[PDB]
């Protein structure tokens, strides 16, 4: 389940570019599945931020863009704003154990 | 947007089961899946299982198999999840979510095994204690 | 008498711009949806189905049996949902083999819970030849292929012994 | 249109496709230049496209009707879809097979 490794914390000054990594295995991504990202604020449900590794939902700022290569993936936040402090999670599909959806461990992104 | 509507907070004792509902409002209950995701206080997200109401098919995470039942009844456009033999470790926010990467047809079944949660319910808090 | 099963078009590297993870309930295994182990169902990615062009040169020094199929959806909504086009074609050629396929959309009686169909095709690629696959939708790609070695005296019998 | 074989016998279904001599005839009868005929069953699947051509006259016709058939197994369904050029089955035959018979040619 909590198998996509993410750093526990990412940080930088407002206006800076920071990234959140997501590392999978062969069953997840290595089996050509995509990475999805969610932005969760305390008190609410996570919302979709990125899908299909690189695409944005309508309403998501240009600051957020992701990518995937090999068995790793990442979310780039460029130009951190105070409103971006949040719990970020990566999601994919793992083919082992008869198949399941997985999430990463989560990253706290802090604006300094 | 499309709004998934969940039941509110509930208290259950160890050994009992909890039922958490998720109604489809503005959704057009149709050929799409509904997933259950759990989040214990202070923790990240865990997938529990899913249902596709138009085929009546479910799939569960290995950790919950034997404890989790998911079902749906299209006449009320509602999905239900039940978790049995509860313990204190099951205290969590229980969220329902709708995918957007599936788009099933009312013919046969095909999946790309990829998706995302396009819409989320507000989360039903379940507390397990004596 | 024998053959080698080899991967002709590796799943992880041959199609970076297509979804290669498609499964069907009709091919389930141990309770979960699945698909043929020697074939790969290619569908679009990010709203697109880029034109495909792949080839294989038979450097095995044996005849190679290449299997593939063509998907024929039950309707237009499915044809567009998966391939993002209403006018797909599949074209397979070799030095001597040449065939072009066109998907047909039709309502069909259900068989194994499906209304659409996948037709299966095959050819034997001679040593040293090249097989080329071109398509803009509806292709079930070969994944594995067999390098054949023929013998004598064998045959097929039907028996419960 | 469709038919379900509830006869408990194989059913022979015959139909045809009309191939006009020209465009004026194709439009006069079917009001389209792009007709198709599609016939399917659980195992049978064929799509036909009319062909327009000038042909030598046979029995005073320049167009042609091709004839097709299939045996529908007990319990199956045959479905006919078309937007022109269909010669529809009207009658069909529920067959019962035997042994020792054959076809001979004779003026006896
Ligand atoms: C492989 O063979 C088994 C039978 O040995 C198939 O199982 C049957 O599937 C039909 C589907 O229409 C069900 O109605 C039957 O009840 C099933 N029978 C049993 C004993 O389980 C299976 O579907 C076949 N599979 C594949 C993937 O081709
Ligand atoms: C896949 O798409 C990229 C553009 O995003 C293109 O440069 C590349 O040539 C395409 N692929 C293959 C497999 O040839």
């Amino acid at each position: 389940q909590s198998v996509l490794t993410q750093p526990p914390s990412v940080s930088g000054a407002p206006g800076q570019r920071v990234t959140v990594s997501c590392t999978g295995s062969s069953s997840n991504l290595g089996a050509t599945y995509e990475v999805h990202w969610y932005q969760q604020f305390p008190g609410t449900a996570p919302k979709l931020l990125i899908y299909g590794s690189t695409n944005r939902p309508s309403g998501v700022p240009e600051r957020f863009s992701g990518s995937k290569s090999g068995t790793s993936a990442s979310l780039t936040i460029t130009g951190l704003q105070a409103e971006d402090e949040a719990d970020y999670y990566c999601q994919s599909y793992d083919t082992s154990l008869r198949g399941f959806y997985v999430f990463g461990t989560g990253t706290k992104v802090t604006v300094l | 947007q499309v709004q998934l509507v969940q039941s509110g907070a509930q208290l259950r004792k160890p050994g009992s089961s909890v039922t958490v509902s998720c109604k489809a409002s503005g959704d057009t209950f149709n050929s799409y899946s509904i997933h259950w995701v759990r989040q214990a206080p202070g923790q990240g997200l865990e997938w529990m299982g899913r249902i596709i109401p138009v085929f009546g098919m479910t799939h569960y995470a290995q950790r919950f198999r034997g404890r989790i039942t998911v079902s749906a009844d299209k006449s009320t456009r509602t999905a239900y999840m039940e978790l049995t033999s509860l313990t204190s470790a099951d205290t969590a926010m229980y969220y329902c979510a709708r995918d957007g990467g599936d788009k099933f047809h009312s013919s046969g079944h095909f999946e790309t095994n990829q998706g995302y949660f396009d819409h989320w319910g507000q989360g039903a808090l379940v507390t397990v204690s004596s | 008498s024998s053959f080698e099963r080899f991967e002709i078009f590796p799943k992880e590297s041959s199609w970076p711009n297509h979804t290669v993870t498609g499964v069907s309930a009709s091919c389930s295994h141990n309770g979960k949806s699945s698909f043929y182990r020697n074939l790969l169902w290619l569908t679009g990615k990010n709203g697109l189905y880029p034109n495909l062009s792949k080839s294989y040169v038979n450097n095995k020094e044996k005849e190679v049996l290449v299997l593939w199929g063509v998907h024929h959806p039950p309707n237009i909504g499915n044809q567009r949902a998966l391939y993002h086009t209403e006018n797909a074609y599949v074209s397979v050629v070799s030095s001597h083999y040449s065939r072009r396929f066109t998907p047909e959309i039709a309502k069909r009686p259900k068989v194994r819970d499906q209304e659409g169909r996948i037709n299966y095709y095959w050819t034997l690629l001679e040593p040293g030849d090249t097989i080329i696959f071109e398509a803009n939708g509806n292709l079930i790609a070969p994944w594995y292929a067999f390098a054949l070695s023929r013998g004598f005296g064998s045959g097929i019998i039907t028996s419960n012994a």
